[PDB]
């Protein structure tokens, strides 16, 4: 259909249109009955309670997408070429992109081979030259993503302050990334947005955390993502060591957004701040919500 | 070669069972190896075989051959390479009149 277009960018940069307009131009089409593709798998926890069990929170699970493709051509030699190219477009160590484009834009999922593919029919595939490949791919990050929004603020003043416009249009919280130049003392927002995950939802409404003073050449990446370390110095210095049990704790909650303040002081040569905000969605397509 | 010579069809080889009869014998009777008399090539029925008399004309006698077959197909071939006839069942039926 023209309302939905599914593409794959392989690990080698190959482009395949598996469904939608232009499907099968590269020889590979998408078969029906694809599972764990739309909604992010979330499991809920329950503890015993007075009336049965009480809700105790939710945990999102990694995606296990099991789907199938047809590799087809009129001649067995070119079918073999197409089948080899399709196999080359995948790996276990490194991930390939899977884009879904609809009237709500284009959202992609990074997927890798969970196990070896199951190709061909019961007989040798050169007879039909049109064979199915069963793919069991996995998404370690189960959220459908868009291109992250990047903002740059550079200044030549010793002391300066700016407001970054930030907004979470997705249905899941996102974690902000900062890239701060050195030297200088940076103060970054860590607003809770009403999140009671530390019982300080409104006490931390305007929370700001002051990063340690940076020496020359100590450019820092400050990622609030729990997967990675918060402070990473580009030169290998232990910048987190001089930070005294303080941290970025709060993601950008869905439906929330404001002009978050970033302050720079004691910067003899000015400074540059880069803000990266991810755009995570639980579905390949969804209308905006607020 | 012309078509008639290639065909080389003979009508005399068409045999019509103008008068048919069925003879049954107990299992202890020595089986009939042939019905041709060794001395003069006449019709010789072994002792112990007794006719069932008249039977229906419209029904006739029907001989049924039933084949049980299995298809052997190879991995590198689309059609079955061979067929095996596991067994061949023979039956015959007719409608006897006499009591």
């Amino acid at each position: 259909t023209d309302f939905l277009k599914i593409e794959l960018i392989g690990r080698d940069g190959s482009h395949w249109v598996l469904s939608g307009p232009g499907m099968g131009q590269q020889g590979v089409t998408l078969n029906p009955n694809l599972q764990q593709f739309y909604d992010a798998p979330v499991k809920t926890l329950y503890v015993p309670g007075p009336f049965g069990e009480e809700y105790a929170g939710k945990r999102v699970q990694r995606r296990e997408i099991v789907f199938s493709v047809q590799a087809y051509d009129e001649d067995p030699d070119t079918w073999s070429t197409v089948d080899s190219l399709w196999r080359w477009a995948w790996d276990y160590d490194e991930e390939s992109e899977l884009r879904v484009s609809t009237s709500d834009g284009t959202r992609f999922l990074k997927v890798r081979l969970m196990e070896e593919p199951k190709p061909y029919y019961e007989k040798d595939p050169h007879i039909t030259a049109d064979n199915p490949i069963v793919m069991t791919v996995t998404a370690t990050f189960p959220y459908w993503q868009d291109e992250p929004e990047e903002l740059i603020w550079t200044t030549l003043s010793t002391e300066d302050m700016t407001r970054f416009p930030v907004r979470n249009d997705g249905d899941v919280p996102v974690w902000l990334k900062w890239t701060l130049t050195a030297p200088g003392l940076w103060i970054l927002p860590d607003f809770s947005w009403g999140n009671d995950m530390y019982s300080r939802g409104r006490e931390d409404l305007g929370r700001t955390v002051a990063m340690p003073e940076l020496v020359a050449g100590e450019h820092v990446s400050v990622d609030s993502d729990p997967r990675v370390q918060t402070l990473i110095a580009v030169n290998g210095m232990p910048t987190q060591n001089r930070w005294k049990g303080n941290d970025l704790l709060y993601p950008l909650m869905p439906g929330k957004g404001a002009e978050i303040p970033v302050q720079l002081k004691n910067a003899p040569e000015g400074g540059a701040c880069k803000l990266t905000r991810p755009r995570w969605y639980s579905r390949p397509w969804s209308r905006p919500g607020v | 070669t012309d078509f008639y010579t290639i065909k080389d069809a003979q009508a005399d080889l068409a045999i019509a069972p103008l008068n048919l009869t069925v003879l049954l014998a107990p299992y202890s009777t020595t089986p009939a190896t042939t019905l041709e008399s060794p001395t003069d090539g006449s019709l010789a029925i072994p002792p112990g075989y007794k006719s069932v008399g008249h039977f229906e004309k419209q029904a006739g006698l029907t001989l049924g051959n039933e084949f049980d077959s299995k298809d052997i197909e190879a991995y590198g071939e689309p059609e079955p390479i061979r067929t095996i006839i596991n067994k061949r069942t023979t039956t015959f039926d007719f409608a006897m009149y006499q009591n």
